[PDB]
């Protein structure tokens, strides 16, 4: 199959994996910090989605060093996955336009 | 840390009436409050989760309400099995914390105590001591007095009393009074008498036995 | 099946230490947290700490002096709490509870009664309490059992191996000369005794003893 | 500016007893509170940082707790060398501010 679509699918499954692992590790890192809110796995998964999409409502965020490192990993994974989807769309469009120009 | 205030500490209700326990958080915690019931000599028991969500196996009689800082646990038509301590617990911020608890009391009809006196066992007399045991059972209200008499004379030494909390079976109270002597003094007397004074009667309920 | 199993009691000398256990059954998930809660007699519930067995990480209540150390064994599915250098302030019931990582304690153990004392473990003497020759009975008759001279708390009293629950109440123990004493009362239809047997079962976990006492009429 | 209230101003305790100083902030400041000890004729001495983190060289006897607006500095089994004034200080908002201090009496 075309490399851009395979990479898009791989990035999707990798982002799902990163969301689950980030929820687990965020709860692990935040429990023990007085005042921490990112301490139950359901809302941790919600927060991981918020973080990967950059749609950060501000209802939840890490307060510890390791929670914030987990957050950075989730941020970069989400941003690069969505950018890879954009790149795959651009490649598809470029190929289609080349063909439409008979080249 | 989030402070959970449960006030009042004691709730008194008539049977079949709706009752409401209050839990107030020191800061807004959404709906991250959970309610547990602990009966006498029992472990806590989850009643409500996330302020209002039902738990499988809990009677529909129980419900919960509220969000933010003020939460309510409600019981529609209280009955005797509800007599217990009730605790709220928050999970919004680390660490999890508990409220100080509210006790549920039921105001039932007055009931005279059932009095039973028990002479010492032959096994205890074999061991060399003698305990005379008096039960004042299933009375209401909790206020009651017991008096011991030996050969018609009031006796104070060697008496130990014990009171139950309110009964989750019938909303009554019970009390035991144990008069312990050595076997030698027990043999030197004849009649042993337990007398209960309670609101339900102007005359005391008297139970005696002769060692003869 | 009982989800969390705890020993009934532990007697600890002052300054000594003890390792409480909590054996878990039922569904176990990587998101499970085992919490420990302290309850002093006549007081509320106090959170001690938590541990996640899948990772081994433990957190503790920082408002109180740390007496506990939490560990877990995944193969045996057993959580442990080591309490060290105990004093009389450490005497309490210690519960373990399981949280599925979503904030509430779905299940609790029965609790381990920890008594910090220098006194010696003593099993109870169980005596029957049958009515005297001259007592008169209504439609009901009241029998009992005297559980005397034991240490430490607690004892569990059942009637007819637990099958007799209605009409029972057990009184709180009274403490004298480093020994506890209580009585348990059972009421049954007078027509049914002694034709139907009534027996008290007294379990003392600190001495690992369990005794039966049959209540027969003073004949 | 954040007001740090330390009440009571004087704490009286018997030797070997646990003691707890209170610091209350006029607004929520997370865990950005630090505890210092000043003995007579001495300079302040950092005891606890960020509400509960231990400092190297400070006896394990000292601990800290709390978050938001209410904070506690605890001493398990007080002894004579603890006799001093104790100050809390916040770093959550500019400017940094100090509590008014609590004196420990034995
Ligand atoms: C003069 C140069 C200044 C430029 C930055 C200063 C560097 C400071 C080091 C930052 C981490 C150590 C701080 C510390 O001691 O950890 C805790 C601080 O008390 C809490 O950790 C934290 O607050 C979270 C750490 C931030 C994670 C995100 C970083 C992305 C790589
Ligand atoms: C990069 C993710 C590291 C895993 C975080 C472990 C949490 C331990 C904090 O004490």
């Amino acid at each position: 199959s075309a490399l851009h679509w395979r990479a898009a699918g791989a990035a999707t499954v990798l982002l799902v994996i990163v969301l689950l692992a980030g929820s687990y590790l965020a709860v692990l890192a935040e429990r023990g910090a007085p005042g921490a809110q990112l301490i139950t796995y359901p809302r941790a998964l919600w927060w991981s989605v918020e973080t990967a999409t950059t749609v950060a409502y501000g209802d939840l965020y890490p307060v510890t060093l390791w929670g914030r490192c987990v957050a950075v990993v989730v941020m970069v994974a989400g941003i690069t996955s969505f950018g890879l989807v954009t790149a795959a769309l651009a490649t598809w469009f470029v190929g289609r336009e080349q063909e439409r120009r008979g080249h | 840390d989030i402070l959970l205030t449960q006030s009042p500490a004691i709730l008194s209700v008539s049977p079949g009436e709706r009752v409401s326990f209050s839990c107030r958080a020191s800061q807004s915690i959404g709906t991250d409050i959970h309610w547990y019931q602990q009966r006498t000599n029992g472990s806590p028991r989850l009643l409500i989760k996330y302020a209002s969500e039902s738990i499988s196996g809990i009677p529909s009689r129980f419900s919960g309400s509220g969000s933010g800082t003020d939460f309510t646990l409600s019981i529609n038509s209280v009955e005797s099995e509800d007599i217990a301590n009730y605790y709220c617990q928050q999970s919004n911020r680390w660490p999890f914390t508990f409220g100080s608890g509210t006790k549920l009391e039921i105001k039932r009809a007055d009931a005279a105590p059932t009095v039973s006196i028990f002479p010492p066992s032959s096994e205890q007399l074999t061991s060399g001591g003698a305990s005379v045991v008096c039960f004042l059972n299933n009375f209401y209200p909790k206020d009651i007095n017991v008096k011991w008499k030996i050969d018609g004379s009031e006796r104070q030494n060697g008496v130990l009393n014990s009171w139950t909390d309110q009964d989750s079976k019938d909303s009554t109270y019970s009390m035991s009074s144990t008069l312990t002597l050595t076997k030698d003094e027990y043999e030197r007397h004849n009649s042993y008498t337990c007398e209960a004074t309670h609101k339900t009667s102007t005359s005391p309920i008297v139970k005696s036995f002769n060692r003869n | 099946q009982v989800q969390l199993q705890q020993p009934g009691a532990e007697l600890v000398k002052p300054g000594a230490s003890v390792k409480l256990s909590c054996k878990a059954s039922g569904y176990t998930f990587t998101s499970d947290w085992i919490h420990w809660v302290k309850q002093r007699p006549g007081h509320g519930l106090e959170w001690i700490g938590e541990i996640i067995p899948s990772y081994g990480r433990a957190n503790y209540n920082e408002k109180i002096q740390k007496k506990a150390t939490l560990t877990a064994d995944k193969s045996s599915s057993t959580a442990f709490m080591q309490l060290s250098s105990l004093t009389s302030e450490d005497s309490a019931v210690y519960y373990c509870a399981r949280e599925r990582g979503d904030g509430y304690f779905a299940v609790w153990g029965a609790g381990t009664t920890v008594t910090v004392s220098s006194a010696k473990t003593t099993p109870p003497s169980v005596y029957p309490l049958a009515p005297g020759s001259a007592a008169q009975t209504n439609s009901m008759v009241t029998l009992g059992c005297l559980v005397k001279g034991y240490f430490p708390e607690p004892v569990t009293v059942t009637w007819n191996s637990g099958s007799l629950s209605s009409g029972v109440h057990t009184f709180p123990a009274v403490l004298q000369s480093d020994l506890y004493t209580l009585s348990s009362s059972v009421t049954v239809p007078s027509s049914s005794w002694p034709s139907e047997t009534v027996t008290c079962n007294v379990a003392h976990p600190a001495s690992s003893t369990k005794v039966d006492k049959k209540i027969v009429p003073r004949d």
